[PDB]
């Protein structure tokens, strides 16, 4: 398939409520995660379902959705969280997506 | 011996049933070679349903 | 249950009302091998298994 | 139920390198040794389970996969009967109303029809000394003829 | 009573292939017929998973409990689900006196079926129609024939049997069972006072 | 579904001395073929 | 827990097969349902190679990679290695040493979906395609 992710480079402040958004191509039955990626390091894990939040993720994260729409929703802009957000599929296939990138302003 | 019948209660019209097809509305009769056929009516044709 | 967890009832020395039984399921296709449904309607067994 | 599932695959995968998959089977009317994982039914298609059997019980690990598929409008059982004929004293039968249990003192030396106990036939009933076992309701003869009562 | 004076019985696990035969004298066998079989805690065999099936002789051998349950190891003291276990046995001190002995080392949960027969030979088999018991003292007490006296709606396999040790010389020989050919006599009583094992050796 | 009983009360199972096939106690042996 | 160092040379030239080596320091080779392998070429997204199961000798990989990726493991070793031949200058990238877990690991029964999200990975092992 051919994943996506909407806000390409979001840019932000200190304090928001961040909302990504990663399309599919066609509906995956809920099987999509979260990774964040700073530089030069390996991607870390955030979300395993829709929105079962994994170990160890502060509780500010929940993305939601299902099918062929969904979402990573952040409030709390910490200056530990900047860095990239791929969104991961395996209901067809094993394939990441594009990959945002978020900044302070 | 032609009537109408669903394709779904074929099944009660087989040899040995138990069912009440057999018992009150048609038991067929194995002394002559027979045969028993299940089909479908022309859709547009003199056969009305 | 599923088929490979399937429950088996042995009747050994009771008296069942078959045309109950029938009058709520509605049979799709049997195959009976040395018996057939309308001879265990009309006779008696020494078990029943299901 | 949830959802229809049933066992796709139930092997043995041995010793060294996990390289040999033996599947194991089962016999007619037992169940299967894989049953165990999720006895009320599999959760999703393709679920993976693993375990590690004993040495009494052949050794190696037991890979279990199972599969689910939708639930229909209807739900469609699936039913295996089987009969016994002339393996107890008692019978199960049927709802049929033979009438009422008859006496035979006034039928002795008589051809009669006979119902007895699930046990049906034409014979000639006569007094006699009681032989075979008392319990045993039915004395046979050496080739499964019925000869007493 | 002090100590309990046992043996290995409780410990050891026999395959339960076609069944068993047992030779009673008086005192009375007491099995635990199970499916699956692995360890306990303590690394002691004998532990019995899933539903297990108990043959207790109890009341001062006037009843014969059986029960279909599934027996978790209490973690007290000298029980199985401790660090310390040797062993477990039935001991008596009342018509629930072995059933009381088993309750403290295991506790019963999802018990199907729990009877009672009123009470020599002894004998096991399953079948597709369950597992069947078998009895001399259906019949003539005199008399060596064992007599079906109980069904029990139990159809998984067994596949394992275990004697559990009873704490009051009384010994009882178990056999096993075979798919032989058999030439029985059947006397005018119809008790079988002689047989023959085809299969024994050639006359 | 079986009730079962109550659950035993007792807080701690009784030792049991424990008497291998090799002890003279129950090494004895009476053929009964 | 379960570190994944791996190990290799940075350095291949083409048509000249890639091997690298990533060895498990926490539990075994057994304690797991799938290992996978990930590469990443240099600001162009991830990328799934394939992956080898823990129990049996199955294993699947990219049908974009032509057949030219083979994914081994060695249990007396405790590592899984990576074969790809026939490597181009387009090739080169980072390579991630992954997991797949099981959802439980309880009494002696393992359960884990027939796909699932790759849990714990390793730092990754930079190659090159030069002369
Ligand atoms: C014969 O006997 C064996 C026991 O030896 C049975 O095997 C057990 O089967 C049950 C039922 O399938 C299993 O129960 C499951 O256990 C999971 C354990 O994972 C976590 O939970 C415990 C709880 O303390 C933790 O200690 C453990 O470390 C794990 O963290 C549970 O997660 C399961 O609960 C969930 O199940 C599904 C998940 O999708 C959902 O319904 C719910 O979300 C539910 O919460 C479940 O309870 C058990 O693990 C098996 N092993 C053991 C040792 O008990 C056989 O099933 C039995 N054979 C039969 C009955 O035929
Ligand atoms: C039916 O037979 C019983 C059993 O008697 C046996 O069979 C007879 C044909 C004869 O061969 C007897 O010697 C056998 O013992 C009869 O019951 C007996 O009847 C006799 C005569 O009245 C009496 O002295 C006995 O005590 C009875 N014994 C028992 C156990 O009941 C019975 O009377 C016969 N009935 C008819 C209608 O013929
Ligand atoms: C076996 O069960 C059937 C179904 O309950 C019984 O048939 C019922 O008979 C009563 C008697 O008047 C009717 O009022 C019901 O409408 C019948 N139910 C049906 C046809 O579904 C039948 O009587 C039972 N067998 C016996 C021997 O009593
Ligand atoms: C002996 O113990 C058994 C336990 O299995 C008792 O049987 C249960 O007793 C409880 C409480 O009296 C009842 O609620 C259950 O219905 C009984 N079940 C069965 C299968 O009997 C038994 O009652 C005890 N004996 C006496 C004399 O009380
Ligand atoms: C007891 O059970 C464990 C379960 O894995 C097994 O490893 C061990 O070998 C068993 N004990 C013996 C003496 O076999
Ligand atoms: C066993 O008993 C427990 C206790 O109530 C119950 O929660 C569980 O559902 C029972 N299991 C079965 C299979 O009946």
């Amino acid at each position: 398939i051919v994943m996506t992710q909407s806000p390409a480079t979001l840019s932000l402040s200190p304090g928001e409520r961040a909302t990504l958004s990663c399309r599919a191509s066609q509906s995956v039955s809920s099987n999509l995660a979260w990774y964040q990626q700073k530089p030069g390091q390996a991607p870390r894990l955030l979300i395993h379902s829709a929105s079962s939040r994994a170990t160890g993720i502060p509780d500010r994260f929940s993305g939601s959705g299902s099918g062929t729409e969904f979402s990573l929703t952040i409030s709390s802009l910490e200056a530990e969280d900047v860095g990239v957000y791929h969104c991961y599929q395996h209901s067809s296939g094993y394939t990441f997506g594009p990959g945002t990138k978020l900044d302070i302003k | 011996d032609y009537f109408a019948y669903p394709l779904s209660m074929k099944s009660y019209m087989q040899p040995g049933s138990a069912g009440v097809i057999s018992q009150y509305n048609y038991k067929q009769s194995f002394a002559n070679p027979t045969c028993r056929i299940f089909a479908t009516a022309p859709a547009n044709l003199t056969i009305t349903k | 249950p599923q088929v490979y967890n399937f429950n088996r009832l042995v009747f050994t020395n009771c008296n069942y009302n078959l045309t109950k039984l029938l009058s709520l399921f509605m049979v799709n296709e049997f195959s009976c091998d040395g018996i057939s449904p309308d001879a265990i309607a009309r006779g008696c067994y020494s078990s029943l298994t299901v | 139920p949830s959802s229809y599932s049933f066992i796709s695959k139930c092997s043995r995968l041995t010793g060294d390198n996990s390289h040999i998959e033996t599947p194991i089977v089962i016999n007619p009317g037992e169940y299967s040794i894989c049953k165990n994982f999720a006895p009320n039914g599999f959760s999703q298609d393709g679920d993976y389970f693993t375990r590690q059997l004993s040495q009494l019980e052949g050794g190696g690990i037991l890979v279990g996969v199972g599969s689910v598929t939708p639930m229909t409008d209807t739900l469609q059982m699936g039913f295996i009967i089987s009969v016994q004929y002339g393996t107890d004293t008692n019978s199960v039968c049927p709802m049929m109303d033979l009438g009422n249990s008859t006496t035979i003192t006034d039928k002795l030396g008589v051809c009669v029809e006979y119902n007895l106990y699930g046990v049906s036939g034409r014979g000639v009933f006569i007094n006699c000394t009681a032989v075979g076992v008392k319990q045993q309701r039915f004395v046979y003869d050496g080739f499964d003829n019925l000869i007493g009562y | 009573l002090g100590k309990l004076f046992v043996s290995d019985y409780a410990t050891k696990v026999v395959p339960f292939n076609n069944g068993f035969v047992v030779r009673i004298g008086k005192i009375y066998p007491a099995f635990m017929l199970g499916s699956s079989v692995g360890n306990f805690s303590n690394g002691v065999s004998g532990r019995y998973f899933n539903h297990t099936l108990l043959l207790l002789p109890d009341g001062c051998g006037t009843r014969l409990w059986a029960l279909y349950c599934v027996i978790e190891p209490r973690n007290g003291s000298y029980c199985p689900g401790n660090s310390n276990y040797n062993t477990f046995a039935v001991f008596d001190t009342n018509t629930n006196a072995t059933l009381n002995s088993f309750k403290e080392y295991f506790d019963l949960q999802n018990c199907s079926f729990i009877y009672s027969f009123n009470i020599e030979w002894f004998g096991i088999t399953q079948n597709t129609q369950g597992v069947h018991l078998y009895s001399s003292r259906k019949g003539d007490l005199y008399g060596s024939n064992m007599f079906l006296f109980a069904t029990l709606p139990v159809y998984d396999g067994i596949k394992y049997y275990t004697v559990i040790p009873r704490s009051i010389w009384a010994a009882f020989y178990i056999y096993s069972l075979h798919k032989l050919t058999y030439l029985l006599d059947f006397s005018v009583d119809g008790y079988i006072r002689r047989a023959v094992d085809c299969g024994h050796d050639d006359l | 579904d079986v009730d079962s009983g109550p659950p035993s009360s007792a807080t701690s199972c009784k030792e049991a001395d424990m008497r291998n096939s090799s002890s003279e106690f129950f090494n004895k042996q009476w053929p009964m073929p | 827990e379960v570190q994944l160092l791996e190990s290799g040379p940075g350095v291949v030239r083409p048509s000249e097969t890639l091997s690298l080596s990533c060895a498990v320091s926490g539990g075994s080779i057994s304690d797991s349902y799938r290992w996978s392998w990930i590469r990443q070429p240099p600001g162009k997204g991830l990328e799934w190679v394939g992956y080898i199961f823990a129990t049996g000798t199955t294993t699947n990989y990219n049908p974009s990679l032509k057949s030219r990726v083979t994914i081994s493991k060695d249990t007396s070793k405790n590592q899984f290695s990576l074969k790809l031949s026939s490597v181009t200058a387009a090739d080169t990238a980072v390579y991630y040493c992954a997991r797949e877990p099981f959802k439980y690991c309880s009494g002696g029964v393992c359960y884990a979906h027939k796909d699932n999200s790759l849990d714990v990975w390793g730092q990754g092992v930079l190659v090159t395609v030069s002369s």
